[PDB]
């Protein structure tokens, strides 16, 4: 993992998103809910 | 017919009256866009994005902001209707006298 | 109930617990409408002829 | 329509809508209009009955 | 605009009595006005 002065961002696009592993093994959202994640469709993640 | 033809302010006292009422319909449905500090006008995506006890808080204030958007409109109705009671109780007047 | 809720399924139960505010606004609609004809007919219908 | 959830009846659009355009809205900032995400196909949609 | 506000629930109520109607009682008038005063 990087260091926090210097954060590495990773770009995910053009793929089907599977929340269900984040859930199965701190979680926290914002302006959505964990157990919506997966009926959503984003522009980029 | 010179006189009227001529004079499209003429006729001013029933175009007004369709003016009116055709002016509250559309700010009527404009309203509905409106959020008042909701997150969103569209219920559909409120219950989509937030849980359930988050999205009834977000939904009272658009329940709120509309009911009170249709009380404003019937009052004003109410209002305009009994002008022109009184406009159609002086015609019938006339009709009678004249 | 449509102006408020559209079709949402949801808000249609929710603003079940907000009042008779609805049965007001709708008779208050209802007198009016009424009133519009009864208008008419006293000015043009004076003729039982 | 990629999560856009409502309920209504869908039909052929003669909206041209531009080459970036994914949806239309009316007056009261609801969607009135969506392209379909395979076919490209835009769609209209207006209440039922 | 009518159906776009048909679209959110408002809608427009027909009078009883028609233009043709209306025409009818102001004719019935003028005939009377004219002939027997």
């Amino acid at each position: 993992f990087a260091s926090v002065y210097a954060w590495n961002r990773k770009r995910i696009s053009n793929c089907v998103a599977d929340y269900s592993v984040l859930y199965n093994l701190t979680f926290k959202c914002y302006g959505v809910s964990p157990t919506k994640l997966n009926d959503l469709c984003f522009t980029n993640v | 017919q010179d006189s009227l033809s001529s004079t499209p302010s003429a006729l001013g006292k029933l175009q007004d009256v369709v003016n009116h009422n055709a002016q509250a319909l559309n700010t009527l449905v404009k309203q509905l866009s409106s959020k008042f500090g909701a997150i969103s006008s569209v219920l559909n995506d409120i219950f989509s994005r937030l849980d359930k006890p988050e999205a009834e808080v977000q939904i009272d204030r658009l329940i709120t902001g509309r009911l009170q958007s249709l009380q404003t409109y019937v009052t004003q109705q109410l209002i305009r209707a009994a002008e022109i009671r009184a406009s159609a109780n002086l015609a019938a007047t006339k009709m009678s006298e004249c | 109930t449509m102006y408020i809720c559209g079709d949402s399924t949801e808000c249609s139960n929710l603003l079940l617990q907000y009042g008779s505010f609805c049965t007001q606004l709708k008779r208050a609609l209802t007198g009016i409408a009424v009133e519009q004809d009864k208008n008419t007919q006293e000015v043009f219908a004076q003729v039982k002829q | 329509f990629n999560g856009l959830k409502g309920t209504g009846v869908l039909t052929e659009s003669n909206k041209k809508f531009l080459p970036f355009q994914q949806f239309g809205r009316d007056i009261a900032d609801t969607t009135d209009a969506v392209r379909d995400p395979q076919t490209l196909e835009i769609l209209d949609i207006t209440p039922c009955s | 605009l009518i159906c776009a506000q048909k679209f959110k629930g408002l809608t427009v109520l027909p009078p009883l009595l028609t233009d043709e109607m209306i025409a009818q009682y102001t004719s019935a008038l003028l005939a009377g006005t004219i002939c027997s005063g």
